């Protein structure tokens, strides 16, 4: 006889989160109502970050056993003993790459309440879109959703692909493949 | 059922059904019906006349076939079944992948389907691009689609009858 | 791995022991996890 | 759904309901539409199954070259019951997974068919209106068209004859299968199956 | 979709537009004047690259040297494989190329003041570049109805020329992609530009 039961977990309360108009609000699905404690924009700023890395990820670790940068030292199949054996320096660029981009799309706002001080700040649009996308609004909520959910996977398969490889030793395809 | 071509005088001028496959056509049965008719048709009219122009002699096609395994088309056999064999397999592969792509273009090239309110056997992409035979009156043209499909069953006996013959050659008179 | 259903049956019969004799009570006993010296510490977790 | 309108009744049971064990008076009207769903399921993959079976028991098999190297006489060798197993993996993986994309399809259909659909009626297009996807639009039931020339009335008997044949159908397979388990079980069936 | 106006439409697929995604329909006019551009960049460059794949398959070359300083003739480089030759081709050369073909780029983003990802599209107009497009004016010749078939057929002519730049890519290095028993090139299918 729940009141206002969750949508995802109907022996549960309704979270805060599910009465909300950030994109993907209805599943509701927060168990331990952590939507109630941080901050739900702030949330969906670090969520879509995490799922745009692992959407970069993901992608690269399954394709780089598969093929190489041409001439590229130091490569290996497996993205372990890969980032071990490439040279740091290319390791510190492409981190003072995410450092640069990072530090000034976020240039005086990276506290909870100064990200945010502006309303029309919205969670995760920090404004890239070269082609226009958003323009056309018809479709926005579809493109945001996708997003979410594809972000949300990749973040989870990149969590697979990892420990699967550290579980067996050998590159994604090679250890899946090895099943069947 | 009357509605379609191929009826003739020959048949009592009626429809040849003795087992009754028409009466449980939709329309659109009896527009695959006619679609796989006319495909087999053309296809046996063409088998039986490479066949017969191999098998009886004639030109043969001149230079080679393959220039690395050295292969003429005097050497293939000039015999149905055994020259097949004989061609390469990779160019077995490519003449499959050719008739694979034309039947994959007229399939989704020719926008009203045969099945889906569309003429049964037409390609558009594929007959007569210079227009021989494009000026006729709709009445020789209909009578020459009945020739078509009547010669073209004739023809599918005839392939049949040659496969029959390769293989149980006691069948068939004559060959 | 043998995948359960297209590389290997999906269900092997179970091994039948047979009717037979019964067991000690001691025999049972002293294997226990609870009520056996040994088997207590082989019910600490691995890990 | 309801246990009544539906049309299962036949003349073997005489013209009622066959519920020996009321197992329709225990359910809230919902689980019956599961449950026809899953008849016809069922009596339809038995059937499937019984030809199959039927066939491989008789022995035909295609020309050969299932795979690469291993031949269809060659992988039917040992009878029916064998032959799942001796079949390559690779290809048991591409027939369960669009075995999968079709009962997922069926699945993804809005109406549904415990939610005020039709339970029995998978969709004659599955792949269609899915965004992102393309399929050439040949439907999974009747793809020819058999259906046209049947009228209402028609194609309720027809409806009939199938539940009737896939439950002797359900107990066709089941009889093959224990037979084969248990000899002697099923008397009529000789030794190659 | 918003792909109607636009001068695409082909006589193979038939006179429907080919979009079985909808890629056209996902983003603004002026995410569908990018696609534009960038599809008449891709076929202009693949139709150039198909020339100069089939220049380097010949060996026919330029009579003179690279570079005064390095031992580096055009005979020299004729005789690798097509993308070895930009490989072998030296340095400096290579970032003055770039350097031209970055200045022209950056010139059509900039002094075609209607851009197209704009009103007044106009997306793959590389026209108002002067003298850069048609120099001596053979399409001046032609008009409206020409010009459009012109314009159908140099998309139609690129599409094949950008499968077909891939097709001879990748033949040699991955085996029995195209069914033809033709021995091409050897080599890779990609080069980094420096
Ligand atoms: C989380 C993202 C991520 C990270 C941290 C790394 C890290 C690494 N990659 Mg990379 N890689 C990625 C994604 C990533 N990759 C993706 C998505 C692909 C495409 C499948 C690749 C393909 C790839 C190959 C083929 C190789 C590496 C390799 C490497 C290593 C050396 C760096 C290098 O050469 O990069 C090369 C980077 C690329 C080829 C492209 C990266 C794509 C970026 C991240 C996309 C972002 C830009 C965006 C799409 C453009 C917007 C356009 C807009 C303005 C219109 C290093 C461990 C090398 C290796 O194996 O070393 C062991 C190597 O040979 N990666
Ligand atoms: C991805 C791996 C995989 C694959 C391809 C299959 C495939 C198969 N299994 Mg399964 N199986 C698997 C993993 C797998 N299994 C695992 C991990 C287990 C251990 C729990 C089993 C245990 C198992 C048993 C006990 C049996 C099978 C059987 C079968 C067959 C019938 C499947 C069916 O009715 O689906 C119905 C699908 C569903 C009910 C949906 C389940 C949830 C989805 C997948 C999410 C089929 C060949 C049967 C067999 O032997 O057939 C000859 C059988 O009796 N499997
Ligand atoms: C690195 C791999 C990768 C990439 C790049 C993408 C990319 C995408 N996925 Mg995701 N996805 C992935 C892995 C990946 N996915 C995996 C492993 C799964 C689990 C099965 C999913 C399951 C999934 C679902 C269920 C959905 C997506 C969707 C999408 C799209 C987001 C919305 C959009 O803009 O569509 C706009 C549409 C397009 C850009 C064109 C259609 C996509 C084409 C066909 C992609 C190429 C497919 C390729 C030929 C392989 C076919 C087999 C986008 C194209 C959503 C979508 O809208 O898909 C259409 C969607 O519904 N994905
Ligand atoms: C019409 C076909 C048919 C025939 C002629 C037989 C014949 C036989 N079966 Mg059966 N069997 C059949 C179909 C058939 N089966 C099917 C479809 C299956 C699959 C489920 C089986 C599964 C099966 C098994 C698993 C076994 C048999 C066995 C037998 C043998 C003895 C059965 C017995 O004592 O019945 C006695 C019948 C009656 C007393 C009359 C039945 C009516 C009463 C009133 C019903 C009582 C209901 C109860 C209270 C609930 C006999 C050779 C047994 C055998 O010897 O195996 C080697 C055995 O173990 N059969
Ligand atoms: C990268 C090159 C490229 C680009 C940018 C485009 C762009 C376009 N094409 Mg396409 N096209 C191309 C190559 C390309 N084409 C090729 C090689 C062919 C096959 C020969 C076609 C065949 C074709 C036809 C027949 C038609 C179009 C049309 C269109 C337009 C509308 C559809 C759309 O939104 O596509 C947007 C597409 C993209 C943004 C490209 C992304 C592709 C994915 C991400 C990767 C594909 C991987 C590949 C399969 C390997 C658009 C301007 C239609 C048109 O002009 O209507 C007026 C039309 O009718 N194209
Ligand atoms: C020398 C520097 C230089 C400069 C400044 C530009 C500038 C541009 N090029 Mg590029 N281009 C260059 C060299 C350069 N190009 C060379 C040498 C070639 C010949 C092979 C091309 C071939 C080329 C094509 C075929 C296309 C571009 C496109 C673009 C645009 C940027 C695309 C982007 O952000 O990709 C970021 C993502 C990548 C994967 C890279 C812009 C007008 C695109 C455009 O204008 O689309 C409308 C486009 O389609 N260029
Ligand atoms: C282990 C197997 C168990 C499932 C595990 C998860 C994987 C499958 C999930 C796909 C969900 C993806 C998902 O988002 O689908 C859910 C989505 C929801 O349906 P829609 O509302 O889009 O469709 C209903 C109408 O809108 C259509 O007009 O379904 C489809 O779009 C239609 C179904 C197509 C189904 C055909 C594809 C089947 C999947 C591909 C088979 C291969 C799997 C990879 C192995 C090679
Ligand atoms: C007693 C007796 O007989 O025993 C027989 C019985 C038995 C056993 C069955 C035997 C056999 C086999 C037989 C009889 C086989 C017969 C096969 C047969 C009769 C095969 C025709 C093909 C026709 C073609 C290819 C036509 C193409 C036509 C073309 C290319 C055209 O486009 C036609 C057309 O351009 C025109 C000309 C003019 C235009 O206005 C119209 C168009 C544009 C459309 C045996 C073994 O022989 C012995
Ligand atoms: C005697 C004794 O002691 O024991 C017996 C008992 C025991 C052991 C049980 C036995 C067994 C096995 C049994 C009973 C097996 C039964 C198997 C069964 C009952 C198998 C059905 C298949 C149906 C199919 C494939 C339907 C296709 C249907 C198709 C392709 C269609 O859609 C047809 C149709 O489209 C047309 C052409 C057009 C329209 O006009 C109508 C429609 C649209 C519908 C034995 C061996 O008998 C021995
Ligand atoms: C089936 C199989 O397995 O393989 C098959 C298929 C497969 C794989 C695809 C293959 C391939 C490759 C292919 C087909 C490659 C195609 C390449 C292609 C299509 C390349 C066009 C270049 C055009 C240029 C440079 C034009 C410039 C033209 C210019 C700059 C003009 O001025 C034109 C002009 O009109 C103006 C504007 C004004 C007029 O006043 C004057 C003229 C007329 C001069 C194979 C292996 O070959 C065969
Ligand atoms: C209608 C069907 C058909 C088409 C549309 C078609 C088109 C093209 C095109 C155009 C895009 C090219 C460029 C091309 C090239 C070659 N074809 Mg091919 N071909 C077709 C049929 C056959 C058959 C039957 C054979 C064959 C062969 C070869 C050889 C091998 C030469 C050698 O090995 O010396 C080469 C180089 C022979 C073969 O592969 O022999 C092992 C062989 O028997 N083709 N072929």
């Amino acid at each position: 006889a729940i009141a206002k039961p969750s949508n995802a977990v109907p022996f549960l309360t309704a979270p805060p989160c599910q009465s909300s108009k950030l994109a993907g609000a209805e599943t509701g699905f927060d168990p331990l109502y952590l939507s109630e404690f941080i901050d739900l924009k702030w949330a969906r700023e670090a969520e879509l970050k995490h799922g745009r890395i692992c959407m970069l990820a993901a992608p690269g670790y399954f394709f780089q056993e598969f093929f190489q940068l041409p001439g590229f030292p130091g490569y290996s199949p497996n993205g372990i003993e890969a980032v071990s054996s490439v040279s740091p320096e290319a390791l510190a660029q492409i981190v003072i790459f995410m450092s640069v981009i990072e530090y000034n799309s976020n240039l005086n706002k990276w506290t909870m309440d100064t990200m945010f001080a502006d309303p029309k700040r919205e969670p995760g649009n920090l404004g890239f879109d070269p082609l226009k996308f958003g323009e056309n609004k018809n479709t926005r909520a579809r493109l945001e959703m996708a997003e979410l959910k594809n972000g949300r996977l990749a973040m989870l398969a990149f969590s697979g692909m990892v420990h699967q490889t550290f579980v067996t030793g050998k590159p994604v395809w090679a250890s899946l493949q090895d099943i069947f | 059922v009357a509605d379609m071509e191929g009826v003739g005088p020959e048949t009592g001028n009626k429809v040849f059904d003795p087992l009754g496959l028409a009466k449980i056509a939709s329309p659109e049965t009896l527009a695959w019906y006619r679609a796989a008719e006319l495909k087999h048709s053309r296809v046996a009219m063409a088998a039986v006349t490479g066949w017969a122009w191999v098998s009886s002699g004639g030109p043969l096609f001149p230079g080679y076939l393959s220039i690395d395994q050295g292969i003429t088309f005097e050497s293939l056999g000039r015999d149905g079944y055994a020259a097949w064999a004989a061609v390469p397999e990779a160019g077995k592969f490519q003449i499959l992948g050719t008739i694979g792509i034309l039947e994959l273009l007229q399939e989704g090239s020719v926008k009203p389907h045969y099945m889906a309110g569309g003429t049964p056997g037409k390609v558009p992409l594929l007959w007569d691009p210079l227009g021989f035979t494009t000026k006729l009156s709709a009445d020789t043209l209909a009578t020459k689609r009945t020739s078509e499909l009547k010669n073209g069953r004739l023809a599918m006996i005839g392939v049949m009858s040659l496969v029959s013959a390769h293989f149980i050659p006691g069948s068939v008179p004559l060959l | 791995m043998t995948i359960p259903g297209v590389n290997a049956p999906g269900l092997v019969p179970a091994t039948k022991k047979s009717v037979g004799p019964k067991p000690e009570w001691d025999s049972f006993r002293d294997t226990s996890h609870f009520w056996s010296s040994e088997g207590i510490m082989n019910s600490v977790p691995k890990v | 759904a309801f246990v009544d309108s539906i049309e299962g009744v036949g003349e073997e049971t005489g013209n009622k309901i066959w519920d020996p064990l009321g197992i329709s008076d225990a359910v809230s009207d919902e689980a019956v539409m599961w449950f026809r769903h899953s008849e016809l399921k069922h009596g339809r993959v038995a059937m499937l199954a019984t030809v199959g079976y039927m066939i491989g028991a008789a022995g035909i098999t295609f020309p050969g070259e299932i795979a690469k190297g291993v031949t269809f006489a060659s992988v039917g060798a040992s009878g029916p019951y064998a032959a799942w197993d001796a079949t390559p993996t690779a290809g048991k993986l591409q027939i369960l997974t669009i075995i999968l994309a079709l009962e997922w399809a069926a699945e993804t259909k809005k109406p549904h068919y415990m939610r005020g659909g039709v339970p029995g009626k998978i969709d004659q297009l599955p792949f269609e209106g899915i965004p992102g996807l393309w399929a050439p639009k040949i439907k999974f039931w009747d793809p020819l068209n058999f259906m046209g020339a049947l009228t209402e009335e028609q194609k309720a008997r027809k409806r009939k004859s199938e539940l009737k044949n896939g439950r002797l159908a359900m107990i066709g397979i089941i009889s093959f299968l224990t037979g084969h388990n248990i000899p002697g079980s099923v008397p009529a069936l000789d030794s190659h199956f | 979709s918003a792909a109607d106006g636009m001068e695409g439409i082909s006589h193979e697929t038939g006179m429907k537009t080919w979009d079985p995604l909808g890629l056209a329909d996902l983003g603004s006019p002026a995410t569908l004047a990018f696609f534009r551009h960038a599809e008449l960049k891709h076929c202009r460059v693949a139709m150039a690259a198909f020339v100069g794949w089939l220049v380097a398959v010949s060996g026919v070359h330029f009579p003179g040297l690279c570079s005064f300083s390095e031992g580096v003739s055009f005979e020299d480089i004729s005789k690798l494989t097509p993308l070895e030759q930009w490989a072998a081709v030296p340095a400096l050369g290579k970032a003055q190329i770039l350097l031209a073909i970055g200045i022209i780029e950056h010139n059509s983003e900039w002094k075609i003041k209607p851009h197209y990802m704009a009103a007044g599209g106009k997306p793959g107009d590389l026209k108002g570049l002067k003298s850069f497009w048609d120099p001596a004016g053979l399409t001046s010749k032609m008009s409206a109805a020409k010009l459009e078939r012109q314009r159908l057929s140099e998309l139609k002519n690129g599409r094949a020329a950008m499968i077909g730049i891939i097709s001879v890519l990748i033949a040699h290095n991955v085996p029995g992609s195209i069914p033809l028993p033709i021995n091409f090139p050897a080599g890779p299918s990609l080069i980094l530009p420096f």
